[PDB]
């Protein structure tokens, strides 16, 4: 079951 | 013994044309159970173990949605990171992400992790407490500040301590037949005479699961690393693993040497002798 | 970074001449992920070779298993040929029954 990666969690 | 669920994500930029190559793989312990490959035709998270196939369309839709979102985050990051390091728009670069959770023999949370790398080097990683970050350079330090302001660690911790463990437990039960089975190493010794005065003894461990194993040589009951070779543990391709260790010995003195095999599937460690 | 691939060429099961088996080439410890791996029978490239999905170790280095069904014999020679940015020329590792 994969993480719900929120859109703001980019590196920049 | 302990169990783990781990996901591995690799994105490789293709700046001549198109989106990055994106490959995602999910493991329970040393068993791959899902995959996504951007070059494959389905554009779906795909099953790679029989025990995950029973999951319904809601599961597969969800996993596909999330893994695609991962790919787009990596796509954005590849673009911005190229800019920070002042790298050319022609060259290929890599983002890698790994995260997951370990549970103990009681199937309860032991530890969590979330690590990120650019071009094969550490970038940012969640610390063991799941409340703080290790940033390798100043780009990653700026990322730390951003992610601390956005409370990323708290939300990752919720997943790693909760969601990750719950689904790991589901998979362990559903895949009991294979995931909870230990395959003890099938062991034997071979002998090769390189000359009249020198011989190599090779101690084999085959068809074992999980991959964790220790193979050691002794001479007259004490450990020997001198004149030994130990290969990396390798996949057999049927879900099991292989390893060997060799020792070079004087011809005629083979009986002095013993190979010792430690593995979860062995109640007591095994001793082999020529 | 650049890391050169480690290579192991081996059979899935103990080898017996004239009996079907699987030939493995395990490539590991490399970066970047772009790599060319071929399995050879008497120097000629074997077709329809499959491989695992790209994954990596704690140190970020990649690993892949390439594999195919094969029947060893006394006469036939099997090998794995690997090309990578770190290598000046293709690295060929011959299969041996004792490794």
């Amino acid at each position: 079951f994969v993480l719900e990666l929120e859109p703001e969690w980019t590196v920049k | 013994g302990s169990h783990s669920m781990r996901y591995f994500f690799t994105s490789v930029s293709r700046p001549g044309r198109g989106e990055p190559r994106f490959i995602a793989v999910g493991y329970v312990d040393d068993t791959q159970f899902v995959r996504f490959d951007s070059d494959a035709a389905s554009q779906r998270m795909e099953p790679r173990a029989p025990w995950i196939e029973q999951e319904g369309p809601e599961y597969w839709d969800g996993e596909t949605r999330k893994v695609k979102a991962h790919s787009q985050t990596h796509r954005v990051d590849l673009g911005t990171l190229r800019g920070y390091y002042n790298q050319s728009e022609a060259g290929s670069h890599t983002v890698q992400r790994m995260y997951g959770c370990d549970v103990g023999s009681d199937w309860r949370f032991l530890r969590g992790y979330h690590q990120y790398a650019y071009d094969g080097k550490d970038y940012i990683a969640l610390k063991e407490d799941l409340r703080s970050w290790t940033a390798a350079d100043m780009a990653a330090q700026t990322t730390k500040h951003k992610w601390e302001a956005a409370h990323v660690a708290e939300q990752l911790r919720a997943y790693l301590e909760g969601t990750c463990v719950e689904w790991l437990r589901r998979y362990l039960e559903n895949g009991k037949e294979t995931l909870q089975r230990t395959d003890a190493p099938k062991t034997h010794m071979t002998h090769h005479a390189v000359s009249d005065h020198e011989a190599t003894l090779r101690c084999w461990a085959l068809s074992f699961y999980p991959a964790e194993i220790t193979l050691t040589w002794q001479r007259d009951g004490e450990d020997q690393t001198q004149d030994t070779e130990l290969v990396e543990t390798r996949p057999a391709g049927d879900g099991t693993f292989q390893k060997w260790a060799a020792v070079v010995v004087p011809s005629g003195q083979e009986q002095r040497y013993t190979c010792h095999v430690q593995h979860e599937g062995l109640p007591k460690p095994l001793t082999l002798r020529w | 970074i650049q890391r050169t691939p480690k290579i192991q060429v081996y059979s899935r099961h103990p080898a017996e001449n004239g009996k079907s088996n699987f030939l493995n080439c395990y490539v590991s410890g490399f970066h970047p992920s772009d790599i060319e791996v071929d399995l050879l029978k008497n120097g000629e490239r074997i077709e329809k070779v499959e491989h695992s999905d790209l994954s990596f170790s704690k140190d970020w280095s990649f690993y892949l298993l390439y594999y195919t069904e094969f029947t060893p014999t006394e006469k036939d020679e099997y090998a794995c040929r690997v090309n990578h940015v770190t290598l000046s020329q293709p690295k060929i590792v011959k299969w041996d029954r004792d490794m």
